[PDB]
RNA sequence: CGAGUGGCUUGCUACCUCGAUGUCGGUUCCCUCCAUCCUGCCCGUGCAGAAGCGGGCAAGGGUGAGGUUGUUCGCCUAUUAAAGGAGGUCGUUAGCUGGGUUUAGACCGUCGUGAGACAGGUCGGCUGCUAUCUACUGGGUGUGUAGGUGUCUGACAAGAACGACCGUAUAGUACGAGAGGAACUACGGUUGGUGGCCACUGGUGUACCGGUUGUUCGAGAGAGCACGUGCCGGGUAGCCACGCCACACGGGGUAAGAGCUGAACGCAUCUAAGCUCGAAACCCACUUGGAAAAGAGACACCGCCGAGGUCCCGCGUACAAGACGCGGUCGAUAGACUCGGGGUGUGCGCGUCGAGGUAACGAGACGUUAAGCCCACGAGCACUAACAGACCAA
RNA sequence: GGUCUUAAGGUAGCGUAGUACCUUGCCGCAUCAGUAGCGGCUUGCAUGAAUGGAUUAACCAGAGCUUCACUGUCCCAACGUUGGGCCCGGUGAACUGUACAUUCCAGUGCGGAGUCUGGAGACACCCAGGGGGAAGCAAAGACCCUAUGGA
RNA sequence: GCGAAAGCCAAGGCCUGUCGGGAGCAACCAACGUUAGGGAAUUCGGCAAGUUAGUCCCGUACCUUCGGAAGAAGGGAUGCC
RNA sequence: CGUGGAAGUCUGUUAGAGUUGGUGUCCUACAAUACCCUCUCGUGAUCUAUGUGUAGGGGUGAAAGGCCCAUCGAGUCCGGCA
């Protein structure tokens, strides 16, 4: 799995996943992807993302 | 009862108020009690994902308020652990309405579901959309 | 009329002071059965990871599936077992008799022990044999010790050393078994004792924390609410009532809090190896590189990083032995972060 | 109607205390009692079953959360296996609380000519002390046993280290017309308690990195101050719980009870002698302490001109002093450096762009730049520092 | 009762009140549950008209009650910051002190004992700690009675 | 900046709100910062802490002695160039 | 609509005055009435300095038996007095 924010692959037996309201999931692969997201911003925005680069 | 599947950290305690996901006409509900539970001195009778608790309508139509009736945790905020290790969390607490059988009373279920949940109430999954 | 409440803390871990040697000690071993063999072995932890392991238990409904597990990671390394020592039944007990030792030892030994120079091993076997005829033999047991050396995480070149039973089929034929052992160099390993699967009770000295107050000693309260803010936050109500007039050792208060030894039951041994599979990104913090003989035990292990744990085969299982685990992954990212 | 036991209620007495022993309730923390609420094992039934009801042994453990009221009590609600009662100065202010009571202010009703009063109501209203002794929790130094190192023994001591529940299979079965509806046993989980641990999740993280407001250093760069971070965002190590791991099976002896054999008393009789069974309770099992156990212990090796130890030095798996543990060139113990592994989030400078503007000027954008800055971790590496060296010792 | 004491015999209003003993009065509202609070009833133990009654916009560090929002008050505690605390140099008091004193469990005693009795335990000294006991220290009580006391 | 407000800085004054040294510096206490999920369940009582907040625009109930209630409430905006 | 600028008027740590709560700190104190935060007042029956007056069964008192030099339901000193 892919953390649906940054992009890495999110090591196996560690991370959490969001359910939405609406029900759809986000995998997080740690804290700061999650406070980051929580601010608004884009993945594509933020350089050191792998998404971004 | 039947084991859950799941590791649960209870993210609800006697007097929270939570939503009441299906079309019973109740909007909110307020935890009273918790099925099966025996806390300690001082310690807030606690509630999780899976649990059955012993609810009041705070919010709803005349007719559904006040009632104390039975309902089951559908959804937490608080993050449970899955056998993989991976954590799970929603966005709001919910719980379902149920009888005496643990039949929903409602027809319909508002927003997604815990597999685990499912699992152990299986009508009230059959009335479920999403089972995540 | 005041609600009922379990008291603070367990009483059976007293008293709660510093541990006299830092080198654990088991205070029982398990039974006599099958072949004869060595019943324990020892190791250095090194720290954790997690592992995907496919589910064993077969009255489980996940059977057959992948499972995450934590696991701490010991470096176990052959030990030395360096003599054997017999016990004789007296009225008082059991009693040292003598000890059967060997020539080949650790160049290192000699930092612990006064190492012999001039011995004999026939005599004390004689010895031994003869208070087997009369049927005084109490039980047999090797004076171990590990081999720090090897481990280059741990700075210590010191031996540690530490008695260990043999038990086993008929006295004469573990007798035999314990000799042969002795004889060689005394070199054995983990292997020898334990198949990864196994349950093993695993003993060791916990963290230090130094003094500590009742809450955090004891588990008792703080005070609450308004009581809170008086000029007592972390003080206990009472030392006891008015009478009797003293303070029973049983009340919650401040002291010595970890170092002490600690024996916690029924951990699986996930894996026996040897090598650097489950060593970790950048190094094991506070600790180092693991790349040799290691253990992966189930959970959590009592004692801080570098500290010398020892395994014995567990002498009160819940569960039925289910042999070699298949382990479908072992993570090895960095723990820093 | 009669006979008792307790000392939980109330009354009685005035024996102790008025050059002063801080009232009620609560809280916190510890020990206990049994007349047992639950849990274990039993007996009877107006015992089919399921469930009741009554009784016996039994104090191991548990007995919780909430609404009014200062309440104790009690009423009430939903949970529960059950939500038992009592003693410890009606345990517990040199522990807390100040809501009740019970000073000085004040109001009401009633009483009083009045000052004032009330075993009525009401609003406000003060709690000091640096522990000498003893007690206990933890930590040291000495003496005794009587040169050193290592390993043990186990008299004693502590434990609840484990208690309880739900679910599944048994089984829609036994039982019962039906309605209803078990058990042995094997499994899965939860809860309360207990000990430990940080890979995972979460908290912190005034290390660190970034953003940014006011002001001062002319601007820029880079900084100070705005409380021990100006404010905001992220967060390593570490410490943590809201996270994770672990906490029997089985023996032995019994109670109540079910029985065997069995006589006094040819019979009968579980009892008088003897015996087979039988409780969550008792003992063992398991964990923890424990050579100062005065019968002051055991073994092996080393040493008595030298074993070992101390000072010293580099340090932490340790730590309030002390203690403890490791390393000292026969070396990787700490630091520098370089890598690795991490945190933040793209540096200064310069170039292009940029709404506009004659121009000056210009917030900002892109590139250089997976940049820059930083690290309580790891590895490599003797480069620096563990040098020099003093001393005790049968 | 369908007057009598002692003049009159409570009118408007308000009312279970800061007044109502009974009392958590009854009904209702609100709450899962409300000796509280508010509305109504009210025969008021013992309301009531400048001993002022009723009512009231505004005002209030005045008493009580409810709601929304919020939060470590709580569940249940954690980590961190600064000053202490601990160790070292220097400076350097006070409270308190019949005596002895290593105590513990029972008992006894002017019935609430470290010191009496019987047992049990107890090698000496020192550091830190929270305060169980010394019916700890601080005051010839802040309650009651007494005095041919005081104001 | 509304300001004799805060905060920062001059002129001027001071390091005398006058004992120091050491331990990542433990327990415990005083003042504090940050705390997941729940959100007054705590307590006699939200005590303590917190929430809100400046200014402009919209909008503003019962009741009223017509003054007031009222900043009621509720909603939006806010920098730089 | 504007002007005007009233008020024992509002906000306000302006100066200044005061002191609801914390039942916080202190309680051999910094202090025989102190410290911090919160809180109240702040154009008036306001606050404040100096001068001046009222004296003990007497003053003064928007009244608490408050105050009259750390003492007041009758000051202090000495005397009556051993
Ligand atoms: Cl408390
Ligand atoms: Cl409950
Ligand atoms: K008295
Ligand atoms: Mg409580
Ligand atoms: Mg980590
Ligand atoms: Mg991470
Ligand atoms: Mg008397
Ligand atoms: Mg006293
Ligand atoms: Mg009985
Ligand atoms: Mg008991
Ligand atoms: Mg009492
Ligand atoms: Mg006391
Ligand atoms: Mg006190
Ligand atoms: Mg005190
Ligand atoms: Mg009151
Ligand atoms: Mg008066
Ligand atoms: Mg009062
Ligand atoms: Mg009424
Ligand atoms: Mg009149
Ligand atoms: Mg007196
Ligand atoms: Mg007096
Ligand atoms: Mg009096
Ligand atoms: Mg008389
Ligand atoms: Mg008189
Ligand atoms: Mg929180
Ligand atoms: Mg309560
Ligand atoms: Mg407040
Ligand atoms: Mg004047
Ligand atoms: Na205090
Ligand atoms: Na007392
Ligand atoms: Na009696
Ligand atoms: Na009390
Ligand atoms: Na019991
Ligand atoms: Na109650
Ligand atoms: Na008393
Ligand atoms: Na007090
Ligand atoms: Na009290
Ligand atoms: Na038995
Ligand atoms: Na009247
Ligand atoms: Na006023
Ligand atoms: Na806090
Ligand atoms: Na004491
Ligand atoms: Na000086
Ligand atoms: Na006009
Ligand atoms: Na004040
Ligand atoms: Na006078
Ligand atoms: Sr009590
Ligand atoms: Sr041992
Ligand atoms: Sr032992
Ligand atoms: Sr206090
Ligand atoms: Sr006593
Ligand atoms: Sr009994
Ligand atoms: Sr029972
Ligand atoms: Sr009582
Ligand atoms: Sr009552
Ligand atoms: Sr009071
Ligand atoms: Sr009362
Ligand atoms: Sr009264
Ligand atoms: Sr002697
Ligand atoms: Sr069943
Ligand atoms: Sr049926
Ligand atoms: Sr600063
Ligand atoms: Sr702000
Ligand atoms: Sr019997
Ligand atoms: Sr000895
Ligand atoms: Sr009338
Ligand atoms: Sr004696
Ligand atoms: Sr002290
Ligand atoms: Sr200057
Ligand atoms: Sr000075
Ligand atoms: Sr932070
Ligand atoms: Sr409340
Ligand atoms: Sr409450
Ligand atoms: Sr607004
Ligand atoms: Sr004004
Ligand atoms: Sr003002
Ligand atoms: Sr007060
Ligand atoms: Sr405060
Ligand atoms: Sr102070
Ligand atoms: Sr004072
Ligand atoms: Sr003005
Ligand atoms: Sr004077
Ligand atoms: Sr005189």
């Amino acid at each position: 799995r892919e953390c649906d924010y940054c992009g890495t692959d999110i090591e196996p037996g560690t991370g959490t996943m969001f359910v939405h309201k609406d029900g759809a999931t986000t995998h997080f692969c740690s804290s700061k992807c999650e406070n980051n997201a929580d601010l608004g911003r884009e993945a594509r925005n933020l350089e050191w993302t792998d998404t971004a680069r | 009862m039947e084991a859950l599947g799941a590791d649960v950290t209870q993210g609800l305690e006697k007097g929270s108020l939570i939503t009441c996901a299906d079309n019973t006409g109740a909007r909110e509900l307020k935890v009273i009690s918790v099925h099966g539970y025996s806390g300690t001195k001082n310690r807030h009778p606690k509630a999780g994902l899976g649990d059955k608790i012993t609810v009041s309508v705070t919010k709803g139509t005349p007719e559904m308020r006040r009632q104390v009736l039975e309902a089951v945790v559908v959804r937490q905020r608080k993050p449970i652990r899955r056998p993989d290790g991976t954590r799970v969390k929603f966005e709001d607490n919910a719980a379902v309405i149920v009888d005496e059988n643990e039949d929903p009373r409602g027809t319909e279920l508002k927003g997604p579901i815990a597999r685990e949940v499912a699992q152990r109430f299986g009508s009230v999954a059959s009335a479920a959309t999403m089972i995540v | 009329p005041q609600p009922s409440r379990p008291r603070k803390g367990s009483l059976g871990f007293g008293p709660r002071k510093r541990s006299t040697s830092e080198t654990p000690r088991f205070n029982s071993w398990p039974s006599d059965d099958g072949q004869p063999g060595v019943q324990g072995f020892a190791g250095y932890k090194a720290g954790m990871t997690h592992v995907v392991l496919v589910n064993d238990e077969p009255n489980s409904p996940r059977e057959g599936m992948e499972e995450t597990v934590p696991v701490t990671v010991i470096e176990t390394p052959p030990m030395r077992a360096v003599a054997l020592r017999a016990y004789e039944d007296t009225p008082y007990g059991q009693r040292p008799l003598t000890e059967v030792w060997t020539d080949e030892f650790h160049s290192e030994l000699d930092r612990t022990l006064d190492v012999p120079e001039d011995h004999d091993p026939d005599a004390a076997e004689e010895q031994i044999r003869d208070a087997h005829e009369a049927g005084d033999l109490g039980d047999l047991r090797l004076i171990t010790h590990t081999v720090p050396d090897a481990v280059p995480s741990v700075p210590k070149k010191k031996p540690d050393v530490m008695e260990t039973r043999v038990g086993g089929g008929s006295v004469s034929d573990r007798l035999d078994h314990a000799l042969d052992i002795v004889e060689d160099g005394g070199e054995h390993a983990m292997n020898d004792i334990f198949r990864a699967g196994e349950y093993a009770d695993v003993a060791g000295v916990t963290k230090g924390k130094g003094t500590q107050g009742p809450v955090k000693r004891w588990g008792v309260q703080k005070r609450k609410g308004k009581h809170a803010r008086q000029g007592w936050r972390r003080r206990i109500g009472n030392l006891g009532p008015w009478n009797p007039s003293r303070v029973r050792s049983t009340v919650p208060q401040q002291g010595q809090t970890g170092y002490h030894q600690r024996t916690e039951l029924n951990k699986r041994l996930i894996d026996i190896g040897e090598g650097d599979e489950p060593t970790v990104d950048g190094g094991f913090v506070n600790y180092g590189e693991v790349d040799g003989p290691y253990t992966l035990v189930k959970g959590s292990v009592p004692g801080p990083d570098k500290r010398l744990v020892r395994f014995r085969p567990a002498v009160r299982p819940n569960d039925q032995p289910r042999l070699d685990p298949e382990v479908r992954y072992v993570s090895n990212e960095s723990n820093q972060g």
